[PDB]
């Protein structure tokens, strides 16, 4: 029936085009999975509504197109989110790399202080991972940056990795 | 043979039938408010009722209008569905074979998608604008 909350968050997933941000958003918001690999068409979102401490917060959760194609249409969408999830492949090391030019994307686009979090997708791939969880975690902590490593495919920590990017936003403002 | 477009029409069907027995409180209630007014004439057992029927009437009242958009939310993301489908069929060729009004309708199909979900903000920041005057009224 009426769903009612206490709070809206806009949320952000950026990244590289295959680190798994459509995944992840379809293993949040409607709990499926596919390996097929459709690339994001500009952009899209996705509503969960999620129980935090005292307070029912609802997410929209924008995804973006990672491919260069698109950027320019998937900036608009930068500044009026609370929230920007950066996600990289473990599997792929360039991609870790290219997390920096995301973050200076934030920097260009977003508001001065949205809230960010880091997160190392499809860690289901034990025998290809190439970027090591201390190294980006290392890299996380001191940007004030909280971070996570998930998998889409078996749901490993995804509900965690939303559930801290929201905590932050409601610790602000 | 369909997918997930099923859940989409289940709860089209549920939220249709929420409306239709929201509309039959909202008759019942105001035939219930003419008959208070002329017991207007303890009555503290009907002027408590009436004030039941106060909040209850604006209860009805705000739920109709969020069924009315969680209604418009499926019907655009229904279409959205089928722009997005009908714009990847567009890009299976590659540019090269497509003539110029291949890409002048390409083209109308991806703004027309961005305008899509364009409207299905403009309804997530509505249900926002709509819940932010519900706790100014509800301040009393
Ligand atoms: N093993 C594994 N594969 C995953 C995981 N998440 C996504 N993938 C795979 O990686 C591919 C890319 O996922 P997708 O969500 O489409 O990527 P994207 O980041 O949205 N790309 P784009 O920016 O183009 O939209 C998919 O084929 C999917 O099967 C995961 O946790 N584990
Ligand atoms: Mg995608």
């Amino acid at each position: 029936m009426a769903k009612t909350y206490d709070y809206l968050f806009k949320l952000l997933l950026i990244g590289d085009s295959g680190v798994g941000k459509s995944c992840l958003l379809l293993r949040f918001a409607d709990d499926t999975y596919t390996e097929s690999y459709i690339s994001t068409i500009g952009v899209d979102f996705k509503i969960r509504t999620i129980e935090l401490d005292g307070k029912t917060i609802k997410l929209q959760i924008w995804d973006t197109a990672g491919q260069e194609r698109f950027r320019t249409i998937t900036s608009s969408y930068y500044r009026g989110a609370h929230g920007i999830i950066v996600v990289y492949d473990v599997t792929d090391q360039e991609s870790y790399a290219n997390v920096k030019q995301w973050l200076q994307e934030i920097d260009r686009y977003a508001s001065e202080n949205v809230n960010k979090l880091l997160v190392g997708n499809k860690s289901d791939l034990t025998t290809k991972k190439v970027v090591d969880n201390t190294t980006a975690k290392e890299f996380a902590d001191s940007l004030g940056i909280p971070f996570l490593e998930t998998s889409a495919k078996n749901a490993t920590n995804v509900e965690q990795a939303f559930m801290t990017m929201a905590a932050e936003i409601k610790k602000r403002m | 043979m369909k997918q997930e477009e099923l859940k989409r029409l289940y709860k089209a069907q549920a939220i249709q039938r929420q409306l239709e027995e929201v509309e039959e409180r909202q008759r019942a209630s105001e035939i219930q408010g003419v008959r208070l007014e002329k017991a207007l004439r303890d009555e503290a057992q009907l002027l408590q009722e009436w004030f039941k029927l106060v909040l209850e009437k604006n209860k009805l009242m705000r739920y109709e209008s969020e069924l009315l958009i969680m209604a418009q939310e499926l019907e655009l993301e229904d279409h959205q569905s089928r722009l997005e489908q009908k714009l990847r069929e567009k890009m299976l060729k590659e540019e090269s074979q497509k003539d110029e009004k291949d890409l002048n309708e390409e083209q109308e199909v991806f703004t027309e998608l961005m305008q899509v979900i364009e409207q299905r903000d403009k309804l997530v920041d509505s249900l926002e604008e709509q819940r932010i005057r519900e706790k100014a009224e509800d301040q009393h």
